[PDB]
């Protein structure tokens, strides 16, 4: 789309880098949270090495 | 001591108000209004008039078979004795049917009619909750009473319609009785272990103790800003009079931080409302996903280990 | 003149009403006619 | 409303290069997280 | 930092102790005497809650988990005399140190309400919420003999204390006073849910319309329920149904084994025994 | 008769009757599901 | 589907995760509705750098919400920006948080406890459009009841015991029926005063009004109404604010501290 | 029969109709889900 | 149906739309993950 | 019938009607997956 | 609010209301298919 | 309060964008049914 | 130090003296009293 | 370190530390008097 | 760096960070403690 | 706009990624020092 750039007329680009930044910083401590809840991907408590 | 707006020393007497004239082709309200003297003491005289339109029409006649059906059994199961029916009134109860039946209509008095004294009472309530929608759109005003009602009306549905379909029992639903839905109450926690455990009862006690925390806090800052007139809202809302800024600093200078006139409503509009919404959840998680709040909070390290000072040998590992 | 509507607009309404009412009624037949031969409940 | 037009276009490109730079990072740890433990 | 329109009520005096040597803010706090006294009171407690939680019940049952944190009273066979720090003393000082921070909160608050010049409903108000926690942590250990009959400090612990106290009395629904207490609870909550929602209405009404006026409020809720209490009395109904909620609730703790000590539906037989029935 | 709508409105009495009809109707519906001898949903 | 997500995840520890992002936006959105009024801050931050730093703390301020006034009374933004107002009274101390101290008769200073915002110059008005606080002389329906004194008459007395005047009428809210005025006419100057019914504690059996905020001589100087008839918002606030500075003012001893 | 428009309002009655449809239709889905010999979710 | 745009906003459309497709891409993972026969998590 | 939407906005009955649709399809989904006949994500 | 914009709402409605439920139809059509429930 | 030229242009690029939405997903979904079919 | 008094006044903290050094001796004597060697009441 | 009365001032800083130091001194004889090996009142 | 003290102000700076380093100070004392291997009062 | 000069961005950006790299560098050592103390891997 060569017009992607009108995303930015309408919506305040200072506030989708703090929403952006704090979205994503959630989402990946939710999916950290999720891994090492499950007994095959919890790094700290495996054995391994 | 100085007056502190408790009772109305001096009541003023005007003619009845009529109230707000409603939209063209609405019903009239009905009943002439009246003034009491000690309603006028504490709060307003006039009583009346009253709303009653097709849907609170509707909502009463289902209301009245409901309660009808509860009261008739009532007075069935101490066999149609009225004076044993006034000594044993907490206890008597519409009682749900019985576990072996399921979710099948049962027979009359093995369960049918709590089915329909519950049908007719939840028909009675969506009707009220229409009502309310009705008379804050007739008189131009939003809807945050039929929302705050239709999370009350959520937790009432989780109770005894909505965890029954989920459990597959309307044994799991509430009695229709004093004594016996406070022994339901009591028979919930002890079946799925002990609710205090459960998070979300957890939550609905922070916020049930925070609506009387914030009444409090809200009704008492209104008393004592109300020799400037903070008793009226609106105005401290629209014009910030010294009623309004006094009652925010008063919180700022307690404890750091305030609302204003206007948000402190927000709160507890909020805080009134969560009671009801995280009991309903913590409700609709109970015997679907957990089966004992103690032992899933053990697994989930909320519940504390006390010292083995007392211990019995399990007759069952013999 | 209780909601404030002429003879023709009731009458109109009316005649459109019961089309719409029809119509309904007539899907419903339908599917209690489809709902009898499936599983008959008398 | 707000933002103009010139500075709409040139936003999107540190947005655009910054998110693919944010992107391409996560390919690679995910690349070494199916190396470390395959998940499918 | 204060509020745009504070600077003009941050007046001198009013003080109930202290003068002029504590009559100041920091940040949006005043201070005062009894800020220095609560706050310190506060600070300590915290404190030997945290040493509380670092010693534990034992070191191996120790653990700083939020929810498992527990600091428990003496054993009722200290009676109501001084128990060792690590056997219940620390809750005993705590307890001290909680009583010292809560009225000095209180006395804090009637301070401001003089600077302020308003009533002193808050203040009062607050006495009911301290007035049932020294009922839980005083004056119930003091009718049953023994500090060890106060809860313990700890998110959950204290909540098995409850439960267990509840079924002391084999079913604790049937307490005629903490029956009232919940009716008024649940009532508060109810009328606090009506007011939040009167006043977003019709100060945040439908889109196109002016801001309606105490004659809508009036209305809407005669239109309802055939009444309204009004603007003014709906904050002293508010304010009497906590109150009132709170009081009953101390009422019924007070009553459950100082009071009675059976079972508490069996409280009902003076009405089941009555020679009508 | 006629002057029954002399002293009673008619839209109240209509809304009236018809709740109590359809409440009617739907609790005898409701006892004789409840009765096995007239579970018409039954086998 | 099952209630457990993971070997140790299951669906009521996400629920009550998810319930906690919910609330913590909650509680943003409400500390948000929160500062609509009084923000920015009156801060010494602001103050030293010349205003190119603005106390909000966290979360800053919403967007202006609109209140839109019955009979066209206006429009007013509930977040709007307030031009700063002078105080009448002096710092104590040049710390930080140190109080002030009023600038002449601290009664007449307008500030602390006699403290009051500008309101508009607009009287608060019924449904119908007229003004609602008015006196019982133009309120000609409105009566008091007959199981309670008659307000009028009765002997206004301030906080040391003297007579301060006499209650010529008595002002009424037209919208919901109740006492919020009582008008007293001074004994010293004759002018006609205002006084609010909070600061009022009837004395029915001696058919006495007791104002304790302040004394009879401080009756002379309570602001007076433009018209006679009808009050202000504005007026409101002045008359309030002035009997509540006798709280703190009218007495040495009441300024404190006890012992 | 076309008069009883002039007595009640068609938006006021078509809503009403409409929520009340759509309750009567979930009631008797639920009956017939509840009833063993007409659950059509049983798969038998 | 380019014509939508009139009633509904276009920016709270796309929050709202992006939030709510957000919470749906959460649920079905989760009720997937709640699956044994389709948890990705395990052995 | 064209004469439905000169009373009921464009924008509030769609909202209210978006609504709706989407809990009726989230309810009938979950009776699905509740009933172990059309569970089909159970393994068979 | 007028003629001109209710009668094409209406239009646009009618056939973005048959596409949904042409949709329905061949997901019910499907279902029907994968497991028949009657 | 948005015109009518603007939403022209706003529905093309919603379009592409939802039609770029779906193809991910319709992908996804191929990928997830050999790695496990459902139906 | 007897500038302090030009800090702090002293009619005002004397009172906040007596009461710091009350409360401290009661701390003091219920910590003597927690202790068994030292209670002097067994 | 003089200037640092121009930043904290006196009063409200030694109320602070003196209020801070005694909770800290309270603290340390409290942690005292819970460790048997330390506590001086043991006997 | 020294321009850091032109963007925040050195008395809230010195403020939050003397009473982050308390309670940090307070924190790891209190850990130590609880842990057998490095509370230093038991004997 | 956030009150600052555009020279002042220039400048403050400098120094912010200055002490963000100064900063990232000291916890890449940590790693490293805790790599070789215990590996999770
Ligand atoms: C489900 C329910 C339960 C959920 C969990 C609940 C858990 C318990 C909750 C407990 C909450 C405690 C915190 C309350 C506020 C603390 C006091 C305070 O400072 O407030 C300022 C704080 C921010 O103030 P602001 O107006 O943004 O400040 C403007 C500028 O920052 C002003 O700029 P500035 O320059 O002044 O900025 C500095 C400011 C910055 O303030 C903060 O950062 C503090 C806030 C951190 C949190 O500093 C302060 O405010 C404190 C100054 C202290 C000075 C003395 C320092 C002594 C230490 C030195 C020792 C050295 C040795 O206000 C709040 O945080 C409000 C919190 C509201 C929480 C309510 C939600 C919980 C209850 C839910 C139930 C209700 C129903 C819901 C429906
Ligand atoms: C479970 C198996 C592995 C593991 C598998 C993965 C996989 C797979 C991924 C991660 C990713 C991350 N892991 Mg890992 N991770 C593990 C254990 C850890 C542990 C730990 C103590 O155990 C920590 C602290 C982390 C931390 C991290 C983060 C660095 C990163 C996600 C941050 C984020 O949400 O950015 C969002 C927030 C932002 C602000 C991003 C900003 C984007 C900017 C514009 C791009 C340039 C960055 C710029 C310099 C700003 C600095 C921000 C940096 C992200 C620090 N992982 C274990 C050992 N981890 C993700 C990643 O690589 O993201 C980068 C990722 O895909
Ligand atoms: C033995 C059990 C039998 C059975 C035996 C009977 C018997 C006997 C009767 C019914 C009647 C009814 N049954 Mg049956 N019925 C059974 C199973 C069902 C099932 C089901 C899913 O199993 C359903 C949905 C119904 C539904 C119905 C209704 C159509 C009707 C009650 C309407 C009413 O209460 O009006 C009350 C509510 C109102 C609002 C009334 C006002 C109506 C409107 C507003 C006025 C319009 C006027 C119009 C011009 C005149 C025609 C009137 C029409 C009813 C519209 N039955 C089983 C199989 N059923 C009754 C009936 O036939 O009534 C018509 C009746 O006597
Ligand atoms: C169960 C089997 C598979 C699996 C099967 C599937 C299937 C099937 C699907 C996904 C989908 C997703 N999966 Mg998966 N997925 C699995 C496990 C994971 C794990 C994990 C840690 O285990 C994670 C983090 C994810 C993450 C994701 C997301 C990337 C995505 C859902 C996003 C969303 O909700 O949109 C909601 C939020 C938005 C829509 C916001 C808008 C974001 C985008 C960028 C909008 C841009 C528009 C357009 C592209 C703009 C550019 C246009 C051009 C310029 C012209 N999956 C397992 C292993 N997964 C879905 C997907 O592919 O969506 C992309 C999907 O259909
Ligand atoms: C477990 C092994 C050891 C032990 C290991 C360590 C280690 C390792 C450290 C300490 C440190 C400290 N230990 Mg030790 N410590 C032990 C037992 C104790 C006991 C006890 C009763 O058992 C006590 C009371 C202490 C107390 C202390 C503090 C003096 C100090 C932390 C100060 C601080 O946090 O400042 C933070 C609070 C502030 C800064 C607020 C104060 C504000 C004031 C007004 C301004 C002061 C700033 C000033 C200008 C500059 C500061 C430095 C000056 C040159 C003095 N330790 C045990 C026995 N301890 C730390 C230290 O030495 O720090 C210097 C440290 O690194
Ligand atoms: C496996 C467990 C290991 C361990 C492995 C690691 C690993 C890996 C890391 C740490 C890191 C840290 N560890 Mg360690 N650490 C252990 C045990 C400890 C113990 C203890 C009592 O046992 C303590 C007190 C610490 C403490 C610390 C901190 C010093 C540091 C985190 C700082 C931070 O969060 O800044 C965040 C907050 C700020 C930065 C705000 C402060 C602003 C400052 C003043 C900016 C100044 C600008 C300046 C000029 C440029 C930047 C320079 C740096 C700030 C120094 N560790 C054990 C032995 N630790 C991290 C680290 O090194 O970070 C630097 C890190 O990556
Ligand atoms: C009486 C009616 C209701 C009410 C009213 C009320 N509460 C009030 C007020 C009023 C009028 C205030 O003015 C005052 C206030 O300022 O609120 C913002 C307050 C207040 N009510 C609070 C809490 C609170 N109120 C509760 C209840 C109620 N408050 C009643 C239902 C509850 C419940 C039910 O649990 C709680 C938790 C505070 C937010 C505040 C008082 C703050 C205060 O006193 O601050 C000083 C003390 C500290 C900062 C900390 C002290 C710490 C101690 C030294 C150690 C810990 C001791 C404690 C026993 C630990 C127990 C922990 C376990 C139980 C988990
Ligand atoms: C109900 C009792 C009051 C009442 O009956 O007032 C009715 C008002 O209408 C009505 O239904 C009003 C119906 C609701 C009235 C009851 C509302 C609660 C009672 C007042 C509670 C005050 C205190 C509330 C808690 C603080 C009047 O009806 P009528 O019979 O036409 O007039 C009889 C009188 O004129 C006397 O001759
Ligand atoms: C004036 O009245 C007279 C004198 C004539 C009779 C009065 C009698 C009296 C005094 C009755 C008193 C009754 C009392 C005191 C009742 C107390 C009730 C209490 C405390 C109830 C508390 C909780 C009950 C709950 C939460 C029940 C909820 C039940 C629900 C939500 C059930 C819904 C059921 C439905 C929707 C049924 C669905 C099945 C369908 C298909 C209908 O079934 C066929
Ligand atoms: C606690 C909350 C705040 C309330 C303030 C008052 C706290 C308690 C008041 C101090 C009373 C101390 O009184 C003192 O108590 C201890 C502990 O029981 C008693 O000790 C006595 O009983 C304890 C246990 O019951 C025995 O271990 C001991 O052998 C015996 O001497 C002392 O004989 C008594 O002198
Ligand atoms: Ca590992
Ligand atoms: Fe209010
Ligand atoms: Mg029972």
């Amino acid at each position: 789309s060569p017009d992607l750039w009108k995303i930015w007329l309408l919506v305040d680009p200072r506030r989708i880098l703090i929403a952006v930044f704090a979205f994503l910083t959630v989402l990946g401590l939710a999916i950290h949270m999720i891994l090492l809840s499950t007994a095959e991907f919890n790094w700290l408590e495996d054995g391994v090495p | 001591p100085e007056y502190q707006n408790i009772f109305t020393t001096v009541q003023v007497r005007a003619p009845a108000y009529p109230g707000v004239p409603l939209p063209k082709g609405s019903l009239p309200r009905i009943g002439k209004p009246i003034f009491s003297y000690w309603a006028g003491k504490i709060g307003d005289a006039q009583i009346g008039p009253i709303y009653l339109g097709f849907t609170g029409t509707l909502s009463i006649i289902f209301g009245f078979m409901a309660i009808f059906i509860i009261g008739f059994n009532m007075l069935a199961s101490v066999d149609w004795n009225i004076i044993q029916f006034v000594k044993h009134f907490f206890w008597l109860g519409l009682e749900p049917p019985a576990p072996q039946y399921g979710l099948t209509i049962p027979p009359l008095s093995e369960g049918g009619w709590w089915l329909m004294a519950g049908f007719f009472l939840t028909m009675s309530i969506l009707l009220w909750w229409v009502r309310t929608y009705k008379r804050a759109e007739a008189l131009g005003m939003s809807q945050h009473l039929s929302w705050a009602f239709a999370a009350a009306i959520f937790f009432y549905l989780s109770l005894g319609f909505i965890r029954p379909v989920m459990m597959g029992s309307w044994a799991e639903a509430v009695p229709f009785g004093i004594f016996p839905h406070l022994d339901w109450t009591a028979a919930f926690s002890i079946r799925y272990g002990n609710l205090y455990y459960n998070p979300f009862h957890m939550l609905s006690i922070a916020f049930l103790y925070g609506s009387a925390l914030l009444f409090a806090m809200h009704g008492a800052t209104i008393l004592a800003v109300s020799r400037f007139g903070g008793d009226r809202e609106i105005d401290q809302i629209t014009d910030r009079g010294t009623a309004a800024e006094r009652a925010a600093i008063f919180w700022r200078w307690t404890m750091g931080f305030n609302a204003s006139m206007e948000s402190i409503h927000r709160w507890a509009w909020w805080c009134a409302v969560l009671t009801v919404i995280t009991a309903g959840i913590g409700i609709l998680l109970t015997g679907t996903v957990v089966e004992n709040w103690y032992l899933w909070a053990i697994k989930h390290g909320v519940a504390p280990a006390y010292p083995e000072v007392v211990t019995a040998v399990d007759p069952y590992a013999t | 003149s209780m909601t404030g509507l002429t003879e023709q607009e009731a009458q109109e309404f009316h005649g459109i009403f019961v089309q719409s009412m029809t119509a309904f009624f007539g899907i419903v037949v339908i599917a209690h006619i489809l709902a009898w031969l499936w599983r008959p409940w008398l | 409303t707000g933002l103009t037009e010139e500075e709409a276009k040139e936003f999107h490109g540190i947005f655009t290069q910054s998110m693919t730079m944010f992107f391409g990072i996560v390919i690679i740890a995910h690349i070494l997280a199916w190396l470390w433990r395959p998940w499918l | 930092a204060m509020l745009s329109f504070e600077r003009k009520y941050r007046v001198r005096g009013g003080t109930l102790i202290g003068g002029d040597l504590f009559d100041f803010w920091v940040g949006p706090f005043y201070v005062g005497f009894f800020g220095v006294a609560g706050f310190f009171f506060a600070l300590l407690g915290v404190l030997l809650i945290v040493w509380g939680a670092t010693i534990g019940p034992n070191a191996e049952l120790q653990t700083y988990n939020i929810w498992q944190i527990s600091i428990a009273p003496p054993d009722l066979s200290y009676g109501l005399g001084m128990a060792p720090m690590t056997e219940g003393g620390l809750w005993q000082i705590i307890t001290i140190c909680a009583i010292g921070a809560f009225v000095s909160w209180a006395l804090r608050e009637v301070e401001i309400c003089r600077k302020l010049g308003i009533g002193f409903h808050i203040p009062f108000a607050f006495a009911f919420a301290i007035g049932a926690y020294l009922v839980l942590v005083v004056v119930r250990p003091i009718l049953m003999g023994a500090w060890g009959h106060g809860f313990p400090y700890g998110i959950l612990s204290h909540l098995d204390w409850v439960s267990n106290v509840g079924y002391q009395f084999l079913h604790f629904h049937y307490n005629p006073a903490h029956m009232l207490a919940i009716t008024f609870f649940f009532t508060n909550c109810l009328a606090l849910s009506m007011h939040g929602s009167l006043i977003l209405s019709v100060t945040n009404p439908q889109k196109g319309e002016e801001v309606k006026t105490s004659e809508h409020e009036n209305t809407f809720f005669r239109d309802i329920v055939g009444y309204s209490i009004g603007a003014l009395a709906i904050h002293r109904l508010g304010l009497f149904l906590a109150l009132s909620a709170v009081f009953w609730s101390a009422v019924c703790i007070v009553i459950s084994g100082p009071f009675w000590t059976r079972g508490w539906p069996e409280w009902w037989n003076w009405w089941l025994e009555l020679p009508l029935w | 008769m006629h002057k029954i709508w002399q002293i009673f409105d008619p839209r109240r009495t209509l809304v009236a009757l018809f709740g109590f009809l359809f409440v009617l109707g739907l609790l005898i519906h409701f006892i004789l599901l409840s009765s096995p001898a007239f579970n018409w949903l039954s086998g | 589907m099952s209630a457990a997500i993971t070997e140790y995840m299951d669906v009521a520890q996400l629920t009550i995760w998810a319930f906690w992002f919910f609330f913590a936006g909650l509680i943003i959105y409400l500390r948000r509705e929160d500062k609509r009024e009084g923000y920015p801050l009156d801060s010494d931050r602001t103050e030293r750098s010349g205003g190119r730093v603005k106390v909000v703390g966290f979360p800053d301020l919403a967007e202006p919400k609109t209140f839109v006034l019955p009979h066209n009374a206006g429009t007013v933004m509930a977040p709007r920006v307030e031009a700063p107002t002078s105080i009448n009274a002096t710092p104590v101390a040049p710390f930080p948080g140190a109080p002030f101290e009023p600038n002449g008769d601290p009664m007449l200073s307008g500030f602390g406890p006699s403290a009051s915002p500008d309101r508009a110059k607009h009287c608060d008005l019924t449904f119908e459009g007229l003004p609602k606080i008015v006196p019982l002389r133009v309120a000609t329906d409105f009566s008091i009841a007959e199981r309670d004194p008659d307000p009028r008459g009765m002997t206004v007395v301030g906080l040391d015991g003297e007579v301060a005047g006499t209650v010529s009428d008595v002002w009424v809210d037209r919208s919901e029926p109740q006492i919020r005025y009582l008008e007293v006419k001074v004994a010293a100057g004759g002018k006609n005063v205002l006084l609010p019914i909070g600061f009022s504690r009837f004395d029915k059996k001696a058919r006495k009004v007791k104002v304790a905020a302040i004394k009879a001589a401080h009756f002379a100087n309570v602001p007076t109404l433009a018209k006679p008839d009808q009050i202000t918002l504005y007026e409101e606030d002045k008359v309030c604010a002035y009997y509540a500075g006798g709280k703190l003012y009218a007495t040495a001893e009441r300024a404190g501290p006890l012992l």
